[PDB]
DNA sequence: CGAAATATTAGC
DNA sequence: GCTAATATTTCG
């Protein structure tokens, strides 16, 4: 679908692996 | 060349990007919704706003 | 290439 | 949700 990459911590979805990666850092 | 806001100090990726940012200082909002008349600084934000009407 | 579009983010 | 702003991607 539209945003296949999902953050398992907060559940937000993203269009690319890279966008997920940069967001995932904010949980560290 | 760096496209810096000489009048606020922020740097931007292109001249047209500086353009869009300068509107935050001048109050220029060239994109007006045809339904309710709300004005926006960018075409993209007006486009999203139209989806709040349909 | 830089302009334009799009995705995202911050704020409330 | 809905805005304001900008970083990233896309485009001709
Ligand atoms: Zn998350
Ligand atoms: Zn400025
Ligand atoms: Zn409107």
């Amino acid at each position: 679908g539209e945003k296949p990459f999902v953050c398992n911590i907060c559940g937000r979805a993203f269009t690319t692996k890279g966008n997920l990666k940069v967001h995932y850092m904010t949980h560290g | 060349k760096q496209h810096g806001c000489t009048r606020c100090g922020k740097n931007f990726s292109s001249a047209s990007a500086l353009q869009i940012h300068e509107r935050t200082h001048t109050g220029e909002k060239p994109f007006v919704c045809n339904i309710c008349g709300r004005a926006f600084t960018t075409k993209g934000n007006l486009k999203v706003h139209y989806m709040t009407h349909g």
